[PDB]
RNA sequence: GUAGUUGGCGGGUUAAAGGCCCGCCAAGCCGAAGACGGGUAGGGGCGGUGAGAGCCGCGAGCCCCGAGAUGGGCACUGAGACAAGGGCCCAGGCCCUACGGGGUGCAGCAGGCGCGAAUACUCCGCAAUGCGGGCAACCGCGACGGGGCUACCCCGAGUGCCGGGCGAAGAGCCCGGCUUUUGCCCGGUCUAAAAAGCCGGGAGAAUAAGCGGGGGGCAAGUCUGGUGUCAGCCGCCGCGGUAAUACCAGCUCCGCGAGUGGUCGGGGUGUUUACUGGGCUUAAAGCGCCCGUAGCCGGCCCGGCAAGUCGCUCCUGAAAUCCCCGGGCUCAACCCGGGGGCCGGGGGCGAUACUGCCGGGCUAGGGGGCGGGAGAGGCCGCCGGUACUCCGGGGGUAGGGGCGAAAUCCGUUAAUCCCCGGAGGACCACCAGUGGCGAAAGCGGGCGGCCAGAACGCGCCCGACGGUGAGGGGCGAAAGCCGGGGGAGCAAAGGGGAUUAGAUACCCCUGUAGUCCCGGCCGUAAACGAUGCGGGCUAGCUGUCGGUCGGGCUUAGGGCCCGGCCGGUGGCGAAGGGAAACCGUUAAGCCCGCCGCCUGGGGAGUACGGCCGCAAGGCUGAAACUUAAAGGAAUUGGCGGGGGGGCACCACAAGGGGUGAAGCUU
RNA sequence: GUGGGGGGACGAGCAGGGGGCUCCCAAGGGGGGUGAAGUCGUAACAAGGUAGCCGUAGGGGAACCUGCGGCUGGAUCACC
């Protein structure tokens, strides 16, 4: 059948290179719709 | 083939008996009324249960797909029944060991039965030793 | 789908048919659904120039009716497989 | 076996009207048939209602005007209270302005409009539109 | 099913009626309108969901009623208990002890262990609301009130505002100005006292955003890196096997936001439970057919009642909850005031249209009749027709039979073939039909006898006597079973000859049950129109059967033709219906009744139980589990050891030359 | 006030059966059903190469074969 096994558990997760990501904080509910109003309804 | 049947003004009692007779043709109604969910389900009517991992066993995906979905065999504490529980996530089986308490929970899918390409498995692991497996996999916590 | 409104045998308002036996066969059918072609028949075909009006030779000609099943009737060309529109057209079976 | 004459009569009108017939004969008949047809004729759904005298109960010959879109008898003859007739009104009729119900109240058979003005309910008979 | 069980009579006991208990007498009491038995559950106010009907119980928390205090019993006192922090006994625990004893059971408020997926402080006050006691003052109260903890439900907000530059119009960074909700500190007020709230003051942008997703459903990336049908995703569909928009990552974007997700349960979804409002020819679904009990549904007219029903009013349906209106907390959530409802019960007064009951009268549905005809309708008796097989005799030799071809086989103790006779069992050719009869199964020669059921004609009789029909009953092909008789032909099983790779099949020869009759059993079928029964309405044209009426002819016939009516039996086809095939006055159309049945596939007409049977077996009939389709009709094609037509020296026919063999080149 | 013997109603508990209702454990088998395609044939779909199917009976490695009756859902809506 398939050439998988329990010995390959998570093989791809340890194969991707580790690229650090920037820190990020998300907006409050009021600031989100201010952003969406400015970017969709406006130009 | 004509005039549905007990349509009289004073046919209320007979009409109610006839409609109750054919409710049993509905599998959903018969299961709920007969207490079949809480007699054959290993979780025993609960949404989740505890268990002890015994052996890491691998089930194969159905014919069109090709893979070895990595599950584990669990024995429920409250019943002693042995069930196969799917361990999700990439590398999630590596956070599992032998003889560790895991919280067993339904895998979803139609009607509480198995999921898409995984044949004959109804449960998935959510907690390992009292900590959520998604938390360990995301790094937000570490296994105890 | 119900091919043919007749059911394949013009039985009528009854429950059971007496049924017959098929010549060259025995697969057969009831009295309806059985082909019953009739042919003129006569021994010694066109010898009537040298017979009959030669010596006395009183010759005989016996109308014979033959009974067959769907297998034998299709086998001997008595029955073809007509198109759907042609199934409802009543043609005699060449006697 | 013939059971309800009013449903039989009302379905005859529906059958004959759908063929674009000028008239329809009705038999057998009772007073309930007559008093219903009077309410129908009062609302312009039916022409003249002539009566014939046989040994077998009698007949009515009703002239149709093409004024019927649908018709039928409500079964069973449901009791209805005056405050309830609005609910039964929207069950069998299209639009708030179109069509009537035939009710059999203690003051006699009337349209559902004439029952609402009298502030009484009764036993439902039929619907017309 | 019940045997103090159901009732009667006389007593006892009780605060009080009662088989509550007792003495006697009787056989009654309950049940298919579902007893009895089993299972589940405290009941209600009510709550969730849906536009609603409705479905569900999250019918836990708040209020009312009930029951209980480790299991089971029994008593004291008292107005009241057979008493949760009183008593006694048994069972089952545990605790202290000086061994002689004595306590105790948190389903009280905190609290611990245990179980489980799952859970709060061993805090403060009797100030509010009440209660017990007191003349009162006042006292007590883990009731109650207060706060603590807890992602409990709902409500109002913050996590900045203005302008500018860089950035992209975003995020973010920086600059300039503003505010302090909020966080922190302080004062008054509040609070039983605190806390929080409120009022006021100080510094200060300063103290504060996540959760889930971007292939479709479904808003969001054919951007990039990694892996390469592995790992992983995936409610469904579906991806991943080198260029992945679906996996792991980065960037970016989307939804909602102090929340956002996962698994469960309910509702919607869902006209997949259908009262509103489904379907049953073929998709699942009409019992094989019929007689009928309960039930449900039932013609017309007249008079009476007023039960149902309708209108008004009253007593009610606790409060809370719900809807509307007004008001008070900053608005809000919430609290207060008022009206409605809370689908019902009963009272009084009115109406009598429909239903109900009572009475009188009808004939339209039904039944009973009379007349002439029709019919393979049934049971019984008698007879026949050919054909067949066999037996006896005569003619005549040597083959017959069978097959694709043979062979087995029959035949030289005379066959097949022909003639004269006998016996036997089954069948009823043509006529003869979408002909007839019957409820279905089914019924085909003639004569006769006894029956049955219909159709038509009728100014005959009764007067609604009707329809359907759960449960109950009866009939019910073939095969098969029991016992007897019979046995020509055929023929399961078996024997042999062939064929074949095999051939325990297809063919041939042979062959026994069986097929036939009688008595009984079985009770099934593609028992089919795959179409339940009864009634009414809705263009027509055409074939045919029975009766009848009118006209025209007469094989002067019970005969024939034309037309009308009624009743059957086919075809085409209005309106209409249907997914379509198609149905269409013999509906699958428009309606009125009643019964049966269906609710994705497989598991499975399987298992258990029960009943039935001599047996075979039959009827009734699941679930776990597994699964995303199974399925209907129709279209295009492909294909066929199906049919028809056309064509071609890369087909054949008529020819010519060859190749295939030798040596050699390739 | 009592102490014995006894009779009564109520009635635990301990001994026993008796029945069910349920529920587990059980050497061994019994009919099944799913995989992924291993073996043997080729039963169904076309006249599937012996038209197919239903009930029943017998038989056979197995699909299945044969006898009887039925159906067309047939490969025939058509005799003279
Ligand atoms: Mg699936
Ligand atoms: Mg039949
Ligand atoms: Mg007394
Ligand atoms: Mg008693
Ligand atoms: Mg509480
Ligand atoms: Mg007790
Ligand atoms: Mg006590
Ligand atoms: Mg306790
Ligand atoms: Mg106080
Ligand atoms: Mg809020
Ligand atoms: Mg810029
Ligand atoms: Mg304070
Ligand atoms: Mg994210
Ligand atoms: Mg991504
Ligand atoms: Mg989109
Ligand atoms: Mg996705
Ligand atoms: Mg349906
Ligand atoms: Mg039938
Ligand atoms: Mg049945
Ligand atoms: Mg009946
Ligand atoms: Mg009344
Ligand atoms: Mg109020
Ligand atoms: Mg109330
Ligand atoms: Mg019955
Ligand atoms: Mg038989
Ligand atoms: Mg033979
Ligand atoms: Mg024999
Ligand atoms: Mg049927
Ligand atoms: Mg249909
Ligand atoms: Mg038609
Ligand atoms: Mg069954
Ligand atoms: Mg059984
Ligand atoms: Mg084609
Ligand atoms: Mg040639
Ligand atoms: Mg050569
Ligand atoms: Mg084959
Ligand atoms: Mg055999
Ligand atoms: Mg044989
Ligand atoms: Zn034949």
């Amino acid at each position: 059948p398939s050439h998988g096994s329990l010995t390959k558990a998570g093989k791809v997760r340890n194969q991707t290179p580790k690229i650090p990501a920037k820190p990020r904080k998300n907006l409050t509910p009021r600031r989100r719709n201010i952003r969406n109003y400015k970017r969709r309804v406006l130009y | 083939p004509g005039k549905k049947s007990p349509y009289g003004l004073f046919a209320g009692g007979k009409l109610k008996k006839k409609r109750q007779k054919f409710r049993w043709n509905d599998v959903t109604y018969k299961r709920r009324m007969l207490g079949l969910a809480e007699k054959y389900d290993p979780l025993e009517g609960a949404p989740m249960a505890r268990g002890i991992v015994l052996e890491k066993v691998g089930v194969e995906a159905r014919k069109p797909n090709a893979a070895v979905r990595k599950c584990v065999r669990v024995q429920l504490v409250k019943n002693g029944k042995v069930v196969t529980a799917f361990v999700p996530y990439d590398g999630g089986l590596n956070y599992i060991n032998e003889h560790d308490e895991v919280i067993i929970e339904r895998i979803g899918g139609p009607e509480g039965k198995s999921l898409g390409d995984i044949p004959g498995v109804r449960f998935k692991v959510v907690k390992v030793n009292g900590v959520s497996l998604w938390a360990i996999w995301r790094g937000k916590k570490q296994k105890p | 789908p119900k091919k043919r409104k007749n059911r394949g045998r013009k039985k009528g308002d009854k429950g059971r048919e007496p049924y017959v036996y098929c010549d060259n066969c025995g697969k057969v059918v009831p009295r309806s659904k059985a082909i019953r072609l009739t042919v003129p028949y006569s021994p010694v075909p066109p010898d009537l120039a040298r017979e009959l009006e030669k010596q006395g030779a009183i010759i005989s000609r016996y109308l014979v009716t033959k009974t067959y099943c769907i297998n034998c009737a299709v086998f001997f060309g008595i029955i073809k497989v007509r198109p759907r529109e042609e199934r409802k057209k009543r043609v005699p079976l060449q006697q | 076996v013939m059971l309800d004459l009013l449903s039989n009569a009302l379905t005859a009108i529906k059958n004959a009207e759908a063929m674009g017939k000028r008239q329809v004969v009705i038999w057998p008949v009772n007073k309930l048939i007559y008093y219903t047809l009077r309410v129908l004729q009062r609302y312009g759904y039916v022409g003249e209602i002539e009566y014939i005298d046989d040994g077998r109960g009698g007949k009515y010959v009703v002239q149709l005007l093409g004024k019927i879109n649908d018709i039928g008898a409500i079964r069973p003859r449901f009791p209805v209270k005056y405050r309830e007739i609005v609910e039964w009104e929207q069950k069998y009729l299209p639009a708030r302005q179109i069509g009537i119900l035939v009710i059999s109240t203690s003051q006699g058979v009337m349209s559902h409009l004439e029952a609402k003005e009298k502030k009484i309910g009764g036993v439902l008979l039929a619907y017309v539109y």
